[PDB]
């Protein structure tokens, strides 16, 4: 399978431009073996929160062959697990190999590919390292949730991100949790013994500012306390809702770089080749 | 009494290589 | 030493189906062949049956 | 007896199958038999012990 | 840069039937 795009006549001063392409991937709607220009495009740069949530309900795809007649493309995973293809960096960080790949919105926007004679536009995502584009994400929605280089929120979906995190956030709340949050003293006076138990909780912790000033008595114990136990339960919660927690709200790994004779890392603007997951 | 379709199957899996790249 | 490997077990493995139809011959005789102590006097009675 | 049974072999089918880099043939041949002969056509004895 | 040594493979796996009929 290979995405047929058909283009209308272009400027040959901006066909050309558009020649320039070959990494850059572009968010279909759905998979018909054909389809037109016209279709997969987004108007300029705005809700960057709005962007990264229709970066989610569309399957991408990259392009790879740019002729003055059609335009070649490929979907990034429908099907594939190793299915290798190259993608070039249009991101404002490197990257080095095997770490995974994301995709994010443009930042700031201005960088729109203009084309007068289809007077049609778009704007080629960018792609990030994942632990990066996940302090990015996190980022955006603590600032969109305080409303009750920087684009200023909308506050019409941010209440989507908003609910979307208090969701996940408020059914951690469990029986056994209340148990796990009896030992706060208990763990601190713990942390002050040792190096490495003091650096893992960090300095604005939120929770250290907690085990100065407020007391908690020993918990009750809950019902029917002596058939099961609600601590294993509260953490097997914790981690398969939180191996997915950044998922719904930022965007699924796609790719991973891989590179078998080139240098180490790939400089920004650079193509790359890269193994689909 | 010992020669190619073993050494048959041996030689030409050869006209086999796309095994497509597509999904 | 790979082509002897391989003829030998060829010649190891497939004729099982002589061997294999030896072994359906019996194990089909048998599955019919009722004792002959039940059968020596049901064909003596015969005919008067009923 | 002389003819006990009719008996039909069919063409040897060699069925493919990969195993992580062990491969593993399957050979298969079917088959077919009825009792030609009317009335019983094969005794029993149960001679030893 | 898509054809025929996984398409290649694919169409002369044609040489070998016996595998053989005998034990």
């Amino acid at each position: 399978m290979e995405v047929d795009i058909a283009l209308p006549t272009l400027s040959p001063g901006d066909l050309s431009a558009l020649q320039r392409c070959e990494g850059r991937v572009v968010f279909l709607e759905t998979l018909r073996r054909h389809a037109t220009l016209r279709e997969v495009a987004l108007p300029c740069g705005g809700d960057v929160l709005a962007a990264m949530a229709a970066y989610r309900r569309r399957f991408a795809a990259v392009i790879t062959r740019v002729t003055p007649h059609r335009m070649l493309a490929t979907p990034l995973g429908v099907g594939g697990r190793g299915q290798s293809l190259v993608l070039q960096n249009t991101g404002p960080f490197d990257l080095t190999n095997g770490d995974h790949v994301c995709l994010v919105p443009p930042l700031l926007g201005d960088e729109c590919l203009r084309l007068t004679s289809a007077n049609l536009e778009l704007r080629f995502p960018m792609t990030l390292p994942l632990a990066q584009a996940r302090e990015l994400t996190a980022r955006v929605v603590a600032r969109a949730a305080e409303t009750l280089q920087l684009p200023p929120p909308h506050r019409d979906n941010a209440e989507a991100a908003t609910r979307s995190l208090v969701l996940n956030m408020i059914f951690l709340l469990n029986e056994g949790a209340v148990i796990l949050l009896s030992l706060i003293p208990n763990l601190l006076t713990l942390g002050a013994q040792d190096g490495y138990a003091n650096a893992v909780i960090q300095l604005g912790s939120a929770t250290r500012e907690l085990g100065q000033l407020v007391r908690q008595p020993p918990p009750p114990l809950p019902q029917d306390h002596a058939r099961r136990f609600c601590v294993f339960e509260a953490l097997e919660a914790w981690i398969a809702s939180a191996s997915r927690l950044g998922d719904t709200l930022g965007t699924r790994p796609v790719a991973r770089v891989c590179i078998f004779d080139g240098p180490p890392t790939v400089p920004p603007g650079e193509k790359a080749a890269v193994v689909e997951v | 009494m010992s020669v190619q379709i073993g050494n048959g199957l041996l030689m030409v899996v050869a006209p086999g290589t796309l095994t497509v790249g597509s999904a | 030493r790979a082509i002897q490997q391989l003829a030998r077990n060829v010649q190891a493995v497939l004729d099982s189906f002589e061997r294999g139809t030896a072994d359906q011959m019996l194990r089909v005789l048998m599955e019919k062949a009722p004792p002959l102590s039940l059968l020596a006097p049901f064909t003596l009675y015969e005919g008067r049956l009923a | 007896e002389k003819a006990s049974e009719s008996y039909f072999m069919g063409q040897m089918q060699v069925a493919r199958t990969e195993s992580g880099g062990g491969l593993h043939l399957q050979l298969t041949q079917p088959r077919a038999n009825v009792d030609l002969g009317v009335g019983f056509t094969a005794a029993y004895a149960a001679a030893a012990l």
